[PDB]
């Protein structure tokens, strides 16, 4: 009194062979609002995948618990993320971070280029200034000088006021050996004439700067008429300012002085 | 969540149709009375509530199957159907601010009936669409403060070429002295039986287009007012159901029919105060007492040895011509366009030439 | 209650049935209109999307719509929700469409009488890319051993930064394949910050030529790092000497227009790898 | 104005986000438009229907399975396709049978320059 007929055997395909268990480098690297898939998951475990990935949130793609993971946030810490370029994202583990997966270490990325972004520029500025400068990250942390294409409102005034905060140290002593990366990536960072550090306190420094930092460029009176006289005897470095690497050179001094073919 | 009522609706309002020479889109009615349920409000929101079956709590569900539907109806593009609609209202008409934050994309605009009430909207309907002249000096006054149009094309390029071949047809039954039609005729595998709808032997055959789940379903009978009487939604699919694979001699002839007709009564007794000044309560649009006068469909389609072209333009305008209602014809066959997937009927009629 | 349990196949379509449903009361007599599925899809039902007639009853595994797709052609279609479908339970998988005189109200009506009608929901198929869910899989098919089976996201030639973090250790693993130069033209941060240490390491290798090549225009900083780091270890290397860490004098002179003058070395370039900016653009022109 | 100003180069997929902020009502009607008067796309569930001249190839919908989300994203940017984005919202209450309609309108600059 019934027509039965039992389905057909079902196949499984990939979309269902998954755990997002064993899937970490496919859920770490992604992007904003986009549903990266992973297979059904029980009500019971969704709270870990949940810990698991805070910028995260699962949402029901489909039935059986077919289920993604959409990115809203870049919950990346500035004493960690910006410190290191190699680190797209890291994992919290027992109060420790780390670039390796383990179980039940929370996961925390971090903004595409966020150097591009200036997210970092108020914390690199205050933690390598000294004794512990690093010659790898906060020497390519200036080549935003010119690579800063972000085009916003909030990136733009980010970079003018870490262009301003740092040419007050810059201004107050050029020893710093930040402010050194700078006038290097000063060359034709900004246009061609954007510098103007040298009429500010560069103009009128310590005596010490005359004989430590800028040895022939910036002379006493005597010393003054002596550099011009005889056919560039001691313009550009060629007399004893050779020696001393070409760190601290006025800009317009640099063109002027320094010609020597 | 359904539109079965939709398209019966549509369906009635073809049946009352008395007339030999019938093109008729069911679908653009259709479209018209349940998308008036945005401006209206109390009894008439009710009536147009009830003329399909759509209660409160599914206005919103049955919108996203119109859309699906839509959506599902423009998949292709060897054959596709486009939709489109307009609304125009007095620049003394207030209406509500949140009518017009919510619906104004849709096909609002402002203009005041009493100068160049009738070339505006043709530019733009001709704009939105491609029906022209579809207003014309008459069809407004100066007493008008409201205008609708919605608007129908179908292009579909027959999945079964017809093989342009030379045959014609003549008839001598009356009306006419002599008529000759031309004709064709292929030999391809097809759906096609013969069943009864109530004692009454009928052959009907589906032929359809390419890269479309559409169809164009052909009934060939002797008394076929009884047929267009016995159609809904559910018969079509039945017949269709019915309708099996065999190999098939088709005859089928070039025609292309015009037509022009008045909807008022037969689009007013399930609404009859959508028209009454008395009682036309739209106050989703605006407060002051604004009615509908009456409305005109006018329908063109045309069925070549490639494919089916058809257009359908539905207006709610206060007065319009007339069209002559006594244009008899013998040995007609019925057509009926149809969306597998969606049930919409599209366009439906009667023929002249076999 | 169900007497009349006569079954009407489709002469258009074997799939697409009818059933007479009689019951005990000449009310609930219905010609439910069913179809079931015997097809295998190897094509698309809508652009971008399959629906079988096939519809899950509510406690069913997602399985049994998956099956009938090619499993060849079903590697890129996610399940999601459908419209509610009111199903058979003595033949599952039916699919009870709505028309004429049967309604979901009625439909409920029969189902709150009988056990003979069960809920689902459509199988709804949406194709996306294919899925990457195993962790080999993702270290593969972005270091192109295979490039198949994996969606465009991780298979864009590295248009993206979806396989950057993995690829970063991949590269110091062996810079020597070309796809990691492929890799590094994308211009992104752990990139740089890969290749560079990796040429602080190991410059004598030509990897580091294509790489500076590469990211001289645009960034100076990771190039400039490395060439200091590297010639500090390396001192009395034949060719670090010019222009970095080693010269004959102490400390490190001519880093600047000190250059210019120079033949010996940085005139005939043999490698623009060994010098920073300053010392080959400024270069050209003198 | 509290809408976020998102800004992107040419050719890059700009993705446009629109969360409701009334999520217990029925989502019967998702809507894009580009100010004034042009309408972009319109989204019923996973069923995607365009206007004017707007096709899939060129701008897409990647929020079938959310409701809670509409999103769009747009392929090869064009200086043309810069402009202020309208993302609409329309509910009805299923709890009740009432007249009343839901509707949340959200405007977004997209910003897109060499
Ligand atoms: C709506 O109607 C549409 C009509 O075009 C349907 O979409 C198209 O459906 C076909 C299959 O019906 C899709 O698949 C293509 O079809 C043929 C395969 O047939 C060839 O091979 C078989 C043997 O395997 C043979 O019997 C035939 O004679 C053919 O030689 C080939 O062209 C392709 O390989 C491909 O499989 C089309 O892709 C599809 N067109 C689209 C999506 O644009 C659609 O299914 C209908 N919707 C329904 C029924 O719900
Ligand atoms: C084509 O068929 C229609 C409808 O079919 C008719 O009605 C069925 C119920 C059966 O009786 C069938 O055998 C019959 O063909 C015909 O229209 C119908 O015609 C009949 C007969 O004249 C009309 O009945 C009359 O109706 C009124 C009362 O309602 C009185 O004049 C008479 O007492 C008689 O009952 C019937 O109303 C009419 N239906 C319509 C017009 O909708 C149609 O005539 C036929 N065509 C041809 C050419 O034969
Ligand atoms: C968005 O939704 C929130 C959450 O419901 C609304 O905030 C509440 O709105 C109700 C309206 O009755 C007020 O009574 C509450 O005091 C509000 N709470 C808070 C914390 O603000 C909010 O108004 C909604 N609209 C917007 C524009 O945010
Ligand atoms: C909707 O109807 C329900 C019926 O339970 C009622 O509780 C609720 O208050 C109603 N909401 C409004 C806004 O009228």
């Amino acid at each position: 009194e019934l027509p039965k007929r039992d389905p057909p055997p079902g196949v499984p395909t990939d979309e269902m062979l998954l755990n997002v268990d064993k899937m970490h480098d496919v859920i770490a690297p992604a992007k904003l609002l986009e549903y990266v898939h992973i297979g059904p998951l029980a009500k019971d475990k969704e709270d870990k995948v949940k810990k698991r990935y805070p910028e995260f949130r699962l949402v029901n793609t489909g039935p059986g618990g077919l289920s993604a993971l959409l990115r809203q946030s870049y919950a990346g810490t500035a004493p960690n993320c910006c410190r290191t370029f190699q680190r797209t994202h890291y994992w919290k583990k027992d109060g420790k971070i780390s670039d390796k997966y383990e179980e039940g270490a929370v996961l925390e990325s971090c903004w595409p280029d966020v150097h591009d972004t200036g997210k970092c520029d108020v914390d690199l500025f205050d933690w390598c200034q000294g004794d512990t400068f690093d010659r790898n990250i906060c020497h390519q942390w200036i080549g935003s000088a010119f690579n800063r294409a972000d085009r916003t409102v909030e990136g733009q005034q980010s970079l003018i006021n870490l262009y301003n905060k740092m040419q007050t140290l810059c201004s107050k002593d050029a020893s710093v050996p930040i402010c050194e990366s700078f006038l290097h990536h000063l060359r034709a960072h900004n246009t061609e004439d954007s510098k103007e550090m040298i009429d500010y306190i560069l103009r009128q420094q310590s005596a010490d700067f005359k004989q430590k930092y800028m040895r022939c460029s910036y002379p006493t009176r005597d010393k003054l008429e002596e550099s011009l006289k005889y056919a560039e005897p001691r313009e550009c470095w060629d007399p004893e300012c050779s020696n001393a690497n070409v760190n601290f050179l006025l800009t317009r001094n640099y063109n002027n002085l320094g010609l020597c073919n | 969540y359904r539109l079965q009522g939709f398209t019966n609706a549509g369906i009635v309002a073809y049946k009352n149709i008395q007339d030999d020479n019938i093109v008729f889109s069911p679908f653009g009615y259709s479209f018209s009375m349940f998308m008036s349920l945005l401006p209206a409000s109390g009894n008439t929101r009710i009536e147009l509530l009830k003329t399909m079956d759509l209660r409160k709590r599914d206005l919103g569900p049955a919108f996203t199957e119109l859309i699906s539907g839509l959506a599902k109806l423009k998949t292709s593009k060897y054959t596709y159907t486009d939709l489109t609609y307009q609304s125009f209202v007095d620049n003394t008409v207030s209406i509500k601010p949140s009518y017009y934050q919510q619906y104004h994309r849709f096909g609002l605009y402002r203009l005041n009936f009493r100068r160049d009430a009738v070339n505006k909207i043709n530019s733009i309907v001709e704009r939105r669409s491609g029906m022209s002249n579809v207003v014309d000096s008459n069809m407004l006054d100066n007493n008008t403060l409201w205008a609708i149009i919605n608007t129908i094309y179908f292009k579909g390029i027959w999945q079964y070429p017809f093989d342009i071949t030379k045959t014609r047809n003549a008839s001598f039954t009356n009306k006419y002295g002599t008529k000759t039609v031309p004709m064709m005729n292929v030999v391809t595998k097809l759906q096609g039986n013969t069943i009864t709808i109530d004692d009454e032997e009928y052959d009907m055959v589906r032929l359809p287009y390419k890269d479309a789940n559409i169809s164009m379903y052909l009934a060939i009978g002797d008394n076929m007012t009884h047929f267009t009487d016995s159609i809904t939604a559910a018969k079509l699919d039945y017949w269709s159901f019915q309708l099996g694979n065999k190999v098939y001699n088709l005859k089928l002839p070039k025609f292309s029919i015009e037509n022009k007709r008045d909807i008022k009564s037969i689009a007013e007794m399930m609404a009859p105060s959508m028209f009454n000044p008395d009682n036309a309560s739209f106050k989703h649009m605006t407060r002051d007492p604004l009615y509908i006068y009456k409305m005109f469909q006018n329908a063109k389609i045309d069925v070549d040895e490639q494919g089916t072209v058809a257009e359908a333009s539905t207006i709610m305008v206060a007065t319009a011509r007339s069209s002559p209602e006594k244009l008899e014809f013998n040995t007609p066959f019925v057509f009926i366009i149809r969306h597998d997937i969606t049930g919409f009927i599209l366009f439906m009629g009667k023929v002249e030439s076999p | 209650t169900l007497n009349r349990i006569k079954i009407a196949p489709g002469i258009a379509d074997i799939r697409d049935k009818y059933m007479e449903l009689g019951f005990n009361y000449p009310e609930y007599n219905r010609a439910v209109k069913f179809a079931e599925e015997s097809y295998t899809y190897y094509y698309e039902t809508s652009p971008g999307e399959i629906k079988p007639k096939f519809c899950l009853i509510d406690g069913m595994s997602i399985d049994h719509c998956s099956s009938f797709i090619v499993p060849e052609f079903a590697k890129q279609y996610v399940l999601i929700h459908g419209e509610p479908c009111s199903s058979f339970k003595f033949r599952p998988g039916s699919l009870i469409y709505y028309q004429n005189e049967v309604t979901p109200e009625y439909i409920k009506d029969l189902k709150h009488a009988t056990d003979y009608i069960a809920s689902g929901q459509r199988c709804h198929f949406i194709k996306k890319d294919y899925l990457l869910g195993d962790s080999d899989s993702v270290a593969k098919c972005c270091s192109k051993t295979n490039t198949k089976h994996c969606p465009k996201i991780f298979n864009n030639n590295y248009k993206t930064e979806h396989c950057d973090d993995f690829m970063t250790g991949f590269c110091r693993n062996d810079p020597g394949n070309p796809n990691c130069l492929e890799w590094l033209r994308a211009k992104r941060k752990p990139a740089m910050s890969t290749y560079s240490d990796i040429c602080s390491k190991h410059m004598d290798a030509r990897y580091c030529s294509e790489f500076i090549r590469i990211i001289r225009p645009d960034y100076f900083t990771f190039g400039d790092t490395a060439l200091y780091v590297f010639c500090n270890d390396h001192k009395g290397n034949r060719n670090c000497w010019c222009a970095n860490y080693p010269k004959s004098n102490s400390g490190d002179k001519y880093l600047g227009p000190r250059v210019c003058w120079l033949h010996e070395c940085t005139d005939e370039s043999r490698d623009r790898k060994w010098l920073y900016y300053n010392q080959d653009v400024q270069r050209t022109r003198c | 104005t509290p809408f976020p100003q998102t800004s992107k180069k040419i050719g890059d997929d700009a993705t446009l986000s629109c969360n409701r902020n009334n999520t217990n009502d029925y989502v019967v009607m998702s809507a894009w438009y580009k100010e004034p008067n042009s309408i972009i796309l319109l989204a019923a569930k996973s069923d995607v229907l365009y206007f004017d001249n707007y096709t899939k190839d060129k701008i897409s919908y990647d929020s079938p399975y959310d409701d809670l989300v509409t999103t769009i994203t747009i392929k090869s940017l064009t200086a043309r396709d810069a402009g202020t984005y309208v993302c609409a919202f329309f509910m009805t209450s299923t709890t009740n049978d009432t007249d009343k309609v839901d509707y949340e309108e959200y405007s977004t600059e997209l910003i897109v320059n060499t």
